[PDB]
């Protein structure tokens, strides 16, 4: 053949960080379906956001927006271990159909993203360049997110414990981690791993007594 | 598996 249907840019979704995970490649021909398993990003998540994007970039911002939905009623559980399968399927007639499904709670939820949704042919041609400009960018991108996403489990985490501790942990062990949190708060918004690295350090040498409270 | 973040 000389000529093929396909969906002419990836398809995928946002994952923690601001990251865009593909589901489906550009240039897949259609009709096409595929599923894979993603999890929450924090303790106790009780819902899941799935923002649909068109795009070939590693940062989600600079992709195109296809719509979004919420997942309701995940059941208390460390982060991670929730199954949430998420499904794409371009019928043929180029309608995406996108859902996602907790398999222990049972629970679904889904959308329809019509087949004239997303970027038009001048943008298609330009989001492509644009990828290819940036790929080594990207690649610092996604180092960048996996230290991030460190950071930001330890300040969740940390919260969580000074929360739970309540008076048994003294007053200048809480003063010392509080000044900590907002330092690697701070630090999270840079572009520097080591930076990042470095607040987490500084956390945890003020959360030795907090460690054991927890303990 | 990847993470998905909460609802805003």
């Amino acid at each position: 053949v000389l000529l093929l249907d396909v969906t002419p840019l990836s398809l995928g979704i946002e994952t923690m960080g601001g990251v865009m995970t593909t589901l489906i490649a550009k240039n897949t021909t259609i009709p096409t379906k595929h599923s894979q398993v993603f999890s929450t990003a924090e303790d106790n998540q009780s819902a899941v956001t799935i923002h649909v994007l068109q795009g070939e970039r590693k940062r989600a911002a600079d992709n195109k927006s296809l719509g979004q939905f919420n997942l309701d009623g995940i059941n208390p559980a460390p982060r991670g271990m929730p199954q949430i399968e998420v499904t794409f399927d371009i019928d043929a007639d180029g309608i995406l159909h996108v859902s996602a499904k907790d398999k222990n709670s049972g629970k679904e939820q889904k959308i329809t993203i019509k087949a004239s949704s997303g970027l038009n042919e001048d943008e298609i041609q330009k989001m492509v360049r644009d990828a290819e400009a940036n790929a080594e960018a990207d690649r610092k991108f996604e180092e960048l997110v996996q230290t991030r996403n460190q950071g930001d489990h330890l300040l969740h985490s940390t919260r969580k414990q000074v929360e739970e501790a309540g008076d048994k942990l003294p007053a200048d062990d809480k003063t010392a981690i509080e000044s900590a949190l907002t330092a690697l708060e701070t630090a999270l918004k840079g572009e520097d791993k080591a930076a990042i690295e470095a607040k987490m350090q500084e956390l945890a040498q003020v959360s030795q007594k907090l460690m054991e409270i927890a303990q | 598996p990847p993470y998905l973040p909460r609802p805003r």
